[PDB]
């Protein structure tokens, strides 16, 4: 009755608010989802909590003294029906930055928030680089179905490649698979057709494209989800679609990762980059 | 209500105190606010008593061999050390158990080394190993053997752990040491949490590598009820009505097996949170079984457990339970009409250490009564935490407290009741207010479930409208 | 179920069909309990003479001790004073348990304080505790004096009353002129007599070891008077009422029956009569000192002796018809009182009741145990009757009170068959009430689980029980009689007696089998 | 109970075997077995004997007593937290950082560390 | 060998009983116990599985062989201080921190402390 | 409210320093509090006129524990309606010698003694050695601003490095810094550019030099502060100036450390 879902991509290009307004979506067809975010902004509750930012778990362990003190109804907030953590992260410059990950999903795990008592669970991870903590959840089989956030940039689906690689490394232990990718435009003309390849090469399909719209920053000003701000507007439609589509979902394969050569004959194919020779090196 | 005059109160009681006992005793009695969910800003508990002032706690070896050991039946209980302790406490409590007294059963008895100088300067430690050999010769229907040292133990230096270790792989059979000094503590608490410690470390994972028990998914287990009067038997007849199998009980008429097989079972049912949170704590985090606190003093507390029972399990149990809560109403339904009468509107102020007055409070008040001061001699926060929601506004709340504060607080509140041990009953019996020895029933009961609290209701009335409270002042007066 | 006319408690309820099969399962399923026929042959076994000779090779394992430890003695004693509050040095539960036992044999309020002594006064020592004690204690009960008695801790640790108390007076805690006797308790010492004993002449040491110069014996024409230990009321008021008859003037010393026995009339007592400590600093002065019960009073034998320069009779515990009439004839010489005609009148009344009752008595079988005073004045009152005392029991007895009571037991043709043990307990009475059957038992209330025991092997094997002794829990209102003295006497001849009636009339009541003997005239 | 002193002056950790629960404190233990910690009163009021306990048996954890003079010391040289004095009311459970003069030995195996300077640095 | 398992992950220590010798290494004994240690390849040069082992009892330290893999990937993670090199290359004596997918348990107590987190912070 | 210590090394004046500075400051109608974190006891002699301020160990230890002593027995108002607070350390030998600071720190913020309206508090810490309770104020951030009293004296200089290098180690982890170097005469040659050269060296400014003269001793004898001894003195009115440029400073830096051959040499080239 417990989907385990997470959400990669490298930082900045929309995890979160996509996310959340997954999220939103989903709570409108009476599903009870729960939001992770395992990542070291800790923003992934924003737009849900109403709130200027949730309290990390690190944040009270480290007021508190230790994890085994924590109480679960400071650590979890409910707001739109759905549940909300935040896993936070160290002082950047010692340990770990994934490290609060491995601290949050413990701890939940021995508090009983993984209790079958939901139908969603949802973890908004950083996957610009997979390191501990940030591949914990793929190691350990803490996420059953993974999606990659990725635009028209090289960066981004360098980042999918990436990801796809830890997957396809741990899909003979567990059941983490791929289950799709989920592009935000970038304003790129070939874009969409760019990633659909993509997804062709790695033997995976698009869930979804996002169309670039404007009003998601009207929802933030509000610290607010589109779904809520207008349900009737197209966005919000879009990403209904795309929360429909992934309960409907059914293809998890273990991708199949490709070279830099071909992700760069890929980024050739469309137009993003000029046609390099072997004779125009030394000028 | 009137929380002001009842702070001036407090404020007169204290004034006869030295300054540092005043200051001390000013952080154990407090004024009931129900909307507090941390009793910690309001009240202190569990600190050491003041020097001199007839507390009422005991020791950790009371809170150990005669709480939580004793109860148990097929095992044999050593008080080791001088005759006083264990002579005191044998059979004071009414742990009820059914079994062959001498044979098959010690519960009555009192086995002890009873030192002497000889023993208190040369060791002791071979007089524990010839009293082991001597048990065994006996008592050869005994199913394990407990220590239960006593204060000179530790005092002295002696090492039962060895003995019990070399005893119990040369007889082949458990031996645990309980080192439940009276001077550790400042209470029967402690002496809860060390027995709870033994029964973990010796007894709980005996049967670990064994899988020979056919478990059913409704298995249940009683812990933190003692049988009192046979609470525990009106626990378990209620728990077996709703389709629910006990293996277990913790630890009144219990036996080693059911210890040993407790772990094997789906759901812990916690009825004294203060003596077995430790053990069902240690269990949840080992074994992974779930654990709740349940209430079965009077009618509203036993229908509301039974149905929080019934809602960890199936709907056959859920209508099992819907089932014996309609046979069972005209029973309380006819107690109450009866008695509530002459009960209805009557105050009273009760002191018992550790879970009892919490719990009883809903019991009084379904027969019209209204609790106006509690306290417990041994609990700790999170009992105060727990009872504050329960208790009415502005009501007293004492912790450990003095004879000379009890006796004021009982001249100046006026109550028509004071239930509470044996060491204060006949002071208040010669005041004139109606008094009942709750840590006893005043040897009677069950008061547990639908069938104690027909026998509650009549205790209550046969003590507070009994017509020798009449008679206390002299017509030439 | 109940039946809101006809509520029953947990006798007979948990006789009901449901919960007899509901414990039935509770025992078939999940406790493993050995085989009924196990049970019965163990048990069977248990009441054999090979069974007897191995509880009688027991060195190191006691069961159901028939004693108790020191302090509790010391209270008691401590008790009887005047406005004295008894305070242990140690831990609280020794308190606790203090209180508990004489709350339930006394049915009264018993007030003790403890210094709550802990871990860290077990590494550190208890000075500190002792000093808040004293001044929390002197502060809130008021009283005129403190009585200061150890528990094994403190005894184990060597914690110095001495030394503990004088810097509480010079540092400030206390007035310098506040009485505080102290007295050194430990449990692994003797018994709950001992400790009595001990805490008298702790009390009479301080109250008189320091001024000896200006105390002539019998300035003050009184006899001093030592009871012990003592838990009968009458036993207090029966001495006073033949000492006051004779027109002897007396002091009482350390008479609790005052405070334990305050009415109820709306008011709490705490203090309540006792022996002023007047009446302790005048006691050198008196003609003698008598000791009421000498076999646990030794050590302040020895202290009156020693200072006081009191020639103390060598008498017995004032029990029985030659002990009482002992007792009367050594005070009428000591003071020079003719013995009156009320009691010469008493004496013959109780010779009259024992001719009455004569034919009953004889040859009756007895298993007795207690304190060693009050079971040799018992087995010599049982002597005087012409009953049969068998198995005589003593767990806090010595090699000289056995030789004793074997020297009375040697005066008398009733004696042959009696036996004296010291140092066993109630285990070794039942094994020997199993192989050697008396008609009855003489105790406290613990020699009821006999009783019981001997029900399960057969009716005719069955031995009831007679409580008089320390301490009586299963009866209400027995600590108001008496066992010394004439009146004494009298009451424990009326309770043999009929016990004795009561147990014949019980097993002739059965219709066409043995009702024949179901006389209406006894 | 097992006992393993460790400590930066002592070249190698040290396992010895004791008797729980006997009067003499893990000073006692200390002492016999020629463990160098700090002892500089003999009424437990300053913090020379501070000790890191670790329960190396996290099963066999013991339920104790906090004294209050230790609490006080402990306090007094800053190793005791609001939680873990919490933890000792509430739980009775030890604290991380404890004194050898007033540390009662249990029936469990541990680890004490020392650096041998007297507690509060 | 008795292996005591400690970890902030870990609510508490445990303590294992472990053959000596095996060629299972201490990465066996934690799997079969269920001790998290992240173990995240099968060659042994990730460096995952970094661990601090510290010998309890002093006096029974064994000689080992610290093998030239082990060595780089410490130095590559950065636990490997130049005299703990001296130390293990003159002496035998193993180093602090240790491999637990390279280390065989040796005949003694030990203390295994890990953070959860890759060699290499 | 500003939280400012004084350190140095014993000896140097400093305690009399600090006094002059906070009669000064209430002379202003400022309220200024003091706590004495010197294991003498007299860091507050000259501002309550009393042979010793009781410590708060002392009441401790007399009143059995720190839990039954009281505010008022430990606050006491001296002139200027000064709140004046004194940490007795513990005897020689008998563990850290820096308890008491803590103690007394940790008992000064349970019982609320800072919120009240305060505007200055002084923590007159010893400086031979910072280690402990010593070191206590550094660590934990108590003291925001943080000034040493030194002379033209190897060991005062020594002293000034080793606090500054104090300061440097917990830096980062507050906002804990070095004000200015107080400057106290011993009336020898070429002392007050040999100081401004050494905090020109290490980072800060020099604040205030301060001459010695024997007007601070006869105020001395009466138990008497400086300033309400005669307030027209010229002793007096340095010390308004000082207490004037360390409430009007707004400089706080971190230092660096001089090695021991770079304080010799400037010891050395500048005469002494
Ligand atoms: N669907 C969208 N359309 C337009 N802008 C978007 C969309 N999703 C996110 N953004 C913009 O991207 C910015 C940062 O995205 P964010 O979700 O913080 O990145 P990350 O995926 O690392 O959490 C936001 O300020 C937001 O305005
Ligand atoms: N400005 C000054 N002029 C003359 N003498 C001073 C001056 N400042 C301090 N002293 C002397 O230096 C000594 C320093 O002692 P004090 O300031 O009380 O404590 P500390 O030793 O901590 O500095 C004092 O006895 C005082 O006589
Ligand atoms: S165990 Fe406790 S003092 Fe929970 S030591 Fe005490 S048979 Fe009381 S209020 Mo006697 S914590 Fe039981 C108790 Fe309650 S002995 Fe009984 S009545 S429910
Ligand atoms: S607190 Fe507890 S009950 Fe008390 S002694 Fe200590 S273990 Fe025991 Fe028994 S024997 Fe008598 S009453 Fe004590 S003084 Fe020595
Ligand atoms: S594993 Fe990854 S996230 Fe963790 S410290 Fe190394 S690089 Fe950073
Ligand atoms: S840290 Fe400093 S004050 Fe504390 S003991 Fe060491 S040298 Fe003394
Ligand atoms: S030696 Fe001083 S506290 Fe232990
Ligand atoms: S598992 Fe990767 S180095 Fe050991
Ligand atoms: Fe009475
Ligand atoms: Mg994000
Ligand atoms: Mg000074």
């Amino acid at each position: 009755a417990m989907r385990q879902c997470a959400i990669y991509g490298k930082g900045g290009i929309g995890k979160s608010t996509t996310t959340q307004n997954l999220v939103a979506a989903l709570a409108e067809m009476g599903k009870k989802v729960m939001i992770v975010g395992c990542d070291p902004k800790a923003d992934s509750t924003r737009l849900i909590l109403h709130s200027k930012a949730q309290n990390t778990i690190m944040e009270m362990a480290a007021e508190a003294g230790t994890v085994e003190d924590l109480e679960l109804e400071d650590v979890l907030k409910a707001g739109y029906g759905v549940k909300c953590v935040e896993s936070g992260g160290p002082e950047p410059g010692v340990g770990c930055a994934g490290r609060g990950v491995i601290t949050a999903i413990n701890f939940l795990e021995e508090e009983g928030a993984y209790e079958d008592d939901l139908d969603f669970v949802f973890y908004d991870v950083l996957g610009d680089v997979v390191c501990g903590g940030f591949a914990m959840p793929i190691r350990e089989n803490k996420a059953q179905e993974i999606y990659i956030v990725c635009s028209g940039e090289m960066m981004a689906m360098y980042a999918a490649n990436n990801i796809s690689k830890g997957i396809v490394k741990y899909a003979n232990s567990g059941s983490v698979r791929l289950g799709g990718l989920i592009c935000n435009s970038r304003n790129t003309d070939r874009e969409d057709e760019l990633i659909i390849a993509l997804a062709n090469k790695l033997g995976t399909q698009m869930i979804h494209f996002v169309p670039r719209d404007n009003v998601v920053q009207r929802a933030e000003i509000r610290r607010m989800t589109v779904i809520e701000y207008d349900p009737k507007a197209k966005q919000a439609d879009e990403y209904r679609a795309l929360a429909r589509k992934v309960v409907d979902n059914k293809l998890l394969v273990i991708p199949n990762p490709i070279t830099m050569d071909e992700l760069e004959e890929l980024l050739m194919e469309f137009g993003i980059m000029e046609v390099e020779d072997e004779s125009i090196v030394g000028k | 209500m009137s929380r002001e005059e009842v702070e001036s109160l407090i404020q007169e009681v204290l004034e006869v105190y030295p300054e540092k006992a005043r200051k001390d005793r000013n952080k154990h009695l407090a004024v009931n606010d129900p909307a507090v969910t941390q009793s910690k800003k309001c009240i202190i508990s569990n600190k050491k008593s003041q020097p001199g002032l007839m507390t009422i706690r005991g020791c950790a070896y009371a809170g150990s061999k005669g709480v939580v050991w004793g109860p148990i039946k097929d095992m044999i209980h050593i008080s080791h050390g001088p005759v006083g302790c264990g002579q005191y406490s044998r059979a004071g409590r009414r742990n009820y158990y059914i079994g062959t007294t001498g044979v098959n059963a010690f519960v009555t008895m009192n086995f002890t080394s009873d030192f002497q100088e000889k023993d208190i300067v040369f060791g002791g430690d071979k007089k524990l190993a010839k009293l082991i050999d001597e048990v065994e010769t006996l008592f050869p229907l005994n199913k394990g053997i407990s220590v239960q040292s006593e204060c000179p133990i530790g005092l002295i230096g002696d090492d039962i752990e060895s003995v019990s270790k070399v005893k119990g792989a040369e007889l082949s059979k458990t031996i645990v040491p309980v080192r439940c000094e009276g001077f550790r503590g400042v209470s029967q608490s402690l002496g809860h949490h060390i027995a709870n410690d033994a029964v973990r470390d010796w007894v709980l994972g005996k049967r670990d590598e064994d899988t020979t028990f056919a478990s059913t998914p409704y298995d249940v287990a009683i812990i933190g009820d003692y049988n009192i009067g046979g609470d525990a038997w009106s626990s378990r007849i209620l728990l077996e009505e709703m389709g629910l199998r006990c293996v277990a009980q913790w630890s009144g008429d219990g036996s080693i097996s059911e210890i040993e097989l407790t772990p094997k079972v789906k759901l812990n049912l916690v009825h004294c949170y203060r003596s077995m949170n430790y053990i069902s704590r240690h269990m949840e985090e080992k074994y992974g079984i779930p654990w709740m606190e349940y209430n079965f003093f009077g009618p509203t507390k036993t229908i509301e457990s039974l149905r929080a029972i019934a809602a960890k399990f199936d709907e056959s149990i859920q209508k099992k339970c819907e089932e014996v809560i309609a046979k069972y109403k005209p029973e309380w339904e006819a107690v109450v009409a009866k008695y509530r009468p002459r009960l209805e509107g009557k105050r009273v102020m009760l002191y018992i250490g550790g879970l009892r007055p919490r719990h009883v409070i809903g019991a009084y008040e379904d027969l019209g009564m209204e609790v106006v001061g509690t306290g417990y001699e041994f609990a700790h926060n999170d009992d105060y935490d727990r009872t504050m929601k329960e208790m009415g506004d502005s009501t007293l709340l004492y912790d450990d407290v003095t004879g000379y504060e009890f006796e004021e607080f009982v001249k100046r509140i006026k109550p028509d009741l004071i239930g509470s041990g044996i060491k204060e009953k006949f002071i208040f019996q010669k005041m004139g207010i109606p008094f009942r020895e709750m840590h006893s029933w005043d040897y009677s009961g069950p008061y547990h479930g639908f069938d104690g609290f027909a026998i509650f209701a009549r205790d209550m009335d046969m003590t507070l409208n009994n017509p020798c409270w009449k008679k206390l002042q002299a017509p030439w007066e | 179920s109940q039946q809101v006319d006809k509520i029953k408690a947990s006798y007979p309820l948990f006789l009901d069909q449901d919960y007899k099969d509901m414990l039935a399962k509770k025992r078939d399923g999940f406790e493993e309990k050995y085989p009924q026929d196990k049970i019965d042959e163990v048990f069977q076994w248990t009441t054999t003479k090979e069974y007897q000779e191995l509880n009688f090779q027991r060195e190191a394992l006691t069961v159901n001790p028939a004693k108790a430890c020191q302090p509790l003695g010391a209270v008691l004693c401590a008790l009887g004073f005047e406005k004295t509050m008894p305070y242990v040095h140690g831990s609280q539960g020794c308190v606790a348990y203090f209180r508990s036992y004489f709350n339930r044999h006394f049915r009264e309020p018993v007030s003790c304080v403890s210094d709550s002594m802990t871990e860290d006064a077990a590494v550190f020592g208890g000075q500190q505790n002792m000093k808040d004690g004293l001044q929390n204690c002197k502060a809130t009960y008021k009283p005129d004096m403190i009585a200061v008695s150890t528990t094994c801790m403190a005894e184990v640790i060597g914690d110095d009353l001495n030394a503990f108390i004088n810097n509480s007076k010079k540092e400030g805690f206390i007035p310098d002129e506040f009485p505080v006797p102290f007295a050194h308790t430990p449990s692994f010492v003797g018994s709950h007599v001992t400790g009595w004993d001990n805490m008298f002449e702790g009390i009479a040491r301080y109250f008189t070891l320091k001024s000896m110069d200006d105390k002539v014996v019998g300035s003050n024409k009184k006899i001093n008077i030592v009871p012990g230990f003592e838990t009968y009321l009458g036993n207090f008021r029966v001495i006073k009422r033949m000492l006051s008859e004779m027109g002897v003037g007396y002091s009482l010393l350390s008479d609790p029956e005052e405070v334990l026995d305050t009415p109820a009339d709306g008011q709490f007592r705490m203090y309540a009569g006792g022996t002023t400590q007047e009446e302790m600093k005048d006691a050198p002065n008196a003609l003698n000192t008598v000791l009421l019960q000498p076999w646990h009073l030794e050590k302040t034998k020895k202290f009156v002796e020693g200072t006081w320069k009191h020639e103390v009779p060598k008498l017995n515990i004032p029990m029985g018809l030659d002990w009482t009439d002992e007792f009367l004839m050594k005070v009428s010489e000591i003071s020079g009182q003719p013995i009156p005609a009320s009691l010469t009148k008493e004496r013959g009344r109780l010779v009259d009741m024992m001719t009455d009752s004569h034919t009953w008595l004889h040859g009756k079988r007895f298993a007795l145990w207690g304190d060693p005073d009050f079971v040799m004045g018992l087995v010599k009152f049982l002597l005087e009757l012409g009953c049969e005392p068998v198995h005589i029991l003593c767990h806090n007895g010595n090699k000289r009170w056995k030789k004793a009571v074997d020297a009375i037991l040697a005066a008398s043709p009733y004696g042959k068959n009696a036996t004296v043990y010291i140092g066993k307990d109630l285990w070794h009475l039942r094994s020997l009430v199993f192989t050697d059957k008396p008609d009855f038992m003489i105790g406290n209330s613990y020699g009821k689980f006999i009783q019981r025991d001997t029900l399960h092997k057969g009716k005719e094997f069955e031995v009831p029980l007679i409580r008089i002794g320390f301490p009586i829990f299963d009866r209400h209102h027995l600590h108001r009689s008496t066992t010394l003295g004439y009146e004494g006497a009298m009451q424990i001849l009326t309770t043999l007696v009929n016990s004795i009636l009561e147990r014949l009339d019980e097993e002739t009541r059965g219709m066409q089998a043995t009702d024949y003997n179901h006389d209406l005239v006894r | 109970a097992t006992i393993y002193f460790s400590s930066p002056l002592m070249p190698h950790n040290k396992k010895v075997q004791a008797v729980a629960g006997k009067r003499s404190t893990k000073k006692g233990v200390a002492q016999e077995n020629g463990v160098k910690i700090p002892f500089e009163c003999q009424d437990g009021n300053c913090g020379s004997c501070l000790v890191k306990i670790t329960h190396l048996d996290g099963e066999r954890i013991k339920g104790m007593l906090l004294t209050d003079k230790e609490r006080n010391v402990l306090k007094s040289v800053g190793k005791l937290p609001k939680s873990e004095e919490e933890r000792a009311a509430v739980r009775d459970l030890p604290p991380t950082y404890r004194l050898a003069c007033q540390t009662i030995v249990t029936d469990e195996d541990l680890l004490v560390e020392f650096t041998g300077e007297p507690g509060g640095a």
